[PDB]
């Protein structure tokens, strides 16, 4: 069937849920693969700080910053980035495919952490031997005229 | 008792739970064993019979390397079978071993098998996994068995999950009765790594003349918060490291030279001088044209020390 | 589909609620038993201590 | 079968959760019955040695 | 005359009135020089491999994180309690699409729910539904135009 909707006009059902919470997250590619809807939040008269969700956003929006952080020293030097392949193939035309994935965000989080050191240590560790190597080299030539 | 006793030694039954390309059989053989070795008469008897079937499990779970939802050759996979199994498999596990023998005895017996049992949840996990998926290691560590608190710490060394094992926690799950020991589990587990008396066991491992990568030493902010200590000890022993330093086959210990050479960082430039003991800039340098990457990392940090110092 | 997934939705989560509330009964008060041996056991070796 | 179901499902799980919060009072009474009569055991266990 | 210099520009520079010390001099400056030039060329293969690795795959990093961030918040629209385990929503579904989404829900059970639609019975509010238009694939301009 098709209905024009445009000599028209559309009228989308309501569902009732009374869904169990046991699904909650493992069934998330559910509706994030194909969702294609709309919904109408009931969580009212609580905010951020009072809701649930607002305590692990506050841990992941540190990686988003970690990230931005790293994109201005991955310009910084003399390369360029290969774009998300995936955006090419991963997110091809509308599947059902997406590909599973539960926790593996917080083995992410550990692992841009791990990196986040080793970034810092190397930025901050070699950020120096300009300066005084310079003034060293300077004394050396200044040691010329000792005839 | 007795019964049970005929029913246990066979040679077809065996079969029926060996069968494991096909499930069927171990499925039942195992569920029906649920039922039945709630009792502790009969869980401790028949633990005194099957010692050699574990393997069972581990293909049961083994499996989930390789996984994806809408693959593979199952029908009504797991409204009541599918992974019915494992949570029938992991509960009767866990559940047999509360003779504190059981644990005490399994855990030296199969250490690493268990140890990437943490992946259970690494990844992946469903509703009833959660309450059971290591709440066995609970019981692996519970202080009411020998070795309660002497062979964890080769979990913790190659695991390292701990972050992430903390990062397991934050996400709310629906159910109260596993945030408890959730939250136990990381404290218990923070209390003695962090406790892990470091100049102690440092000085110990160094007169062993054996030695592993060992990282509690490189996490070092509690570690030279006494390193004047150190210097007290004037770790001349280090001097002897040196001489450890110009051989070396292990990668492990070849590492950690550099790495043992550069927590100066942290450290005082006092220091320095007994440094300027040694100085032979080569040294180090052609250690830095030795640039196996996997040293060579932390290589350029040591390599890199003297100088950047110098800006100290 | 057809309006008629309900008698398997509902009867079927309250079959795993169901079934979850016996496991963990009979799980609790295994534990009961473990923990009632030890702590017995424990107070019978005071009992001896005062008897040696 | 779900507009008075909603009743039937606070009833199911009210008693899901009940149930167990029996069995937990049994593992508590198990344990009261554990300590009392692992103190009560000088009635017999302690008059032994007397006998002896 | 040292406070005038370094004030304007100065190094402390102590040095020998004869030849003698230069070789002193020498031979200290020279202890350092002999290994200065190191730090630079050790300090490239590092940053060069580390980002070239990390490179062709943080971008996808990115993407997860904002995957599963807006899904996150999804969830987020949604209400939980503790003593009943029942998860509440709303979505309004096409008119036409009264049944096939169902079926779609089937592709969601065979082995990630037991038979799990979760819920299928609908109680309905004389809330307003919303409506819609499409431009047909076609005409993207002319609606898009006609509606704003």
């Amino acid at each position: 069937e098709k209905e024009e909707a445009i000599f028209r006009s559309a009228e989308m059902a309501l569902v009732q849920f009374y869904i169990p919470q046991e699904i909650s997250r493992d069934s998330a590619y559910t509706l994030g693969q194909l969702g294609l809807v709309q919904f109408r939040d009931l969580n009212s008269k609580v905010r951020a700080f009072q809701r649930t969700f607002v305590n692990e956003i506050r841990r992941l929006d540190n990686v988003e910053r970690q990230y931005r952080y790293f994109y201005s020293l991955l310009k910084k030097h003399d390369i360029k980035l290969y774009e998300g392949d995936t955006d090419k193939y991963l997110d091809g035309s509308g599947e059902l495919y997406v590909p599973p994935s539960g926790s593996v965000i917080d083995d992410y989080v550990r692992n841009a952490s791990y990196l986040e050191e080793r970034l810092i240590q190397m930025e901050d560790a070699t950020d120096q031997i300009e300066v005084q190597k310079n003034d060293l080299e300077q004394y050396r030539f200044i040691l010329q005229s000792g005839d | 008792v007795k019964l049970v006793e005929k029913l246990l030694k066979n040679n077809n039954l065996i079969n029926i739970l060996q069968n494991i390309e096909q499930m069927d059989t171990c499925y039942v053989c195992i569920r029906l064993l649920q039922e039945l070795a709630v009792i502790p008469e009969y869980r401790d008897v028949i633990w005194l019979h099957e010692k050699k079937f574990m393997p069972t499990l581990f293909k049961i779970l083994q499996r989930a390397t390789d996984s994806q939802l809408a693959t593979r050759i199952v029908a009504t996979n797991s409204n009541h079978l599918g992974i019915q199994l494992q949570y029938h498999s992991l509960l009767l596990i866990w559940l047999l071993t509360f003779n504190p023998v059981f644990a005490n005895e399994l855990v030296q017996k199969y250490l690493s098998d268990f140890l990437d049992l943490l992946k259970l949840v690494k990844i992946t996990i469903k509703e009833k996994v959660s309450r059971l998926c290591i709440s066995i290691i609970l019981q692996c560590c519970s202080t009411r068995v020998k070795q309660h608190k002497k062979v964890i710490k080769q979990l913790l060394l190659l695991g390292n999950a701990l972050p992430t094992v903390q990062s397991l926690s934050e996400r709310k799950y629906s159910d109260e009765e596993l945030r408890q020991d959730i939250s136990n589990l990381k404290e218990i587990l923070e209390n003695e790594y962090q406790e892990l008396t470091s100049f102690d066991e440092y000085s110990s491992e160094l007169k062993s003349g054996r030695l592993e990568w060992s990282p509690v030493h490189k996490s070092e902010k509690f570690w030279r918060e006494n390193a004047v200590r150190l210097n007290e000890k004037n770790y001349e022993l280090l001097k002897i490291l040196t001489k450890l330093l110009e051989v070396s086959d292990d990668p492990q210990v070849l590492a950690v030279a550099a790495h043992d050479v550069g927590e100066y960082v942290r450290h005082y430039p006092r220091g320095k001088r007994v440094i300027e003991q040694l100085g032979g800039k080569q040294l180090v340098m052609n250690h830095m044209h030795h640039e196996d990457q996997q040293v060579r990392y932390n290589a350029l940090l040591a390599v890199q020390k003297l100088m950047v110092h110098n800006w100290e | 589909l057809t309006p008629n997934q309900v008698n398997d939705e509902l009867n079927k989560m309250q079959a795993f609620i169901r079934k979850e509330a016996e496991e963990k009964a009979k799980e609790i008060q295994l534990k009961a038993d473990q923990e009632y041996e030890i702590e017995k056991t424990n107070i019978v070796r005071n009992e001896t201590n005062n008897i040696d | 079968s779900q507009k008075n179901g909603i009743a039937t499902l606070l009833q199911a799980e009210k008693e899901a959760h009940e149930i167990v919060s029996k069995a937990r009072k049994y593992r508590q009474d198990k344990l009261k019955q554990a300590k009392t009569d692992a103190a009560k055991e000088i009635d017999s266990y302690k008059i032994q040695k007397d006998k002896e | 005359i040292r406070k005038i210099a370094e004030s304007l520009d100065a190094n402390l520079y102590d040095v020998d009135s004869s030849n003698e010390g230069r070789s002193q001099q020498l031979a200290k400056v020279n202890k350092n020089l002999s290994d200065l030039y190191t730090v630079l060329k050790t300090t490239s293969t590092t940053l060069e491999s580390e980002l070239y690795a990390i490179a062709k795959e943080l971008d996808s990093w990115f993407q997860d994180v904002t995957r599963e961030k807006a899904i996150f918040e999804i969830l987020n629209k949604s209400n939980y309690d503790t003593n009943r385990k029942i998860l509440i929503a709303e979505g309004w579904i096409p008119r036409d699409e009264l049944a096939t989404l169902q079926a779609r829900l089937g592709e969601m059970i065979a082995r990630l729910g037991i038979d799990v639609p979760s819920i299928i019975q609908v109680l309905d509010t004389n809330h307003t539904p919303p409506t819609f238009h499409r431009t047909n694939k076609f005409t993207a301009g002319f609606q898009s135009i006609c509606d704003c």
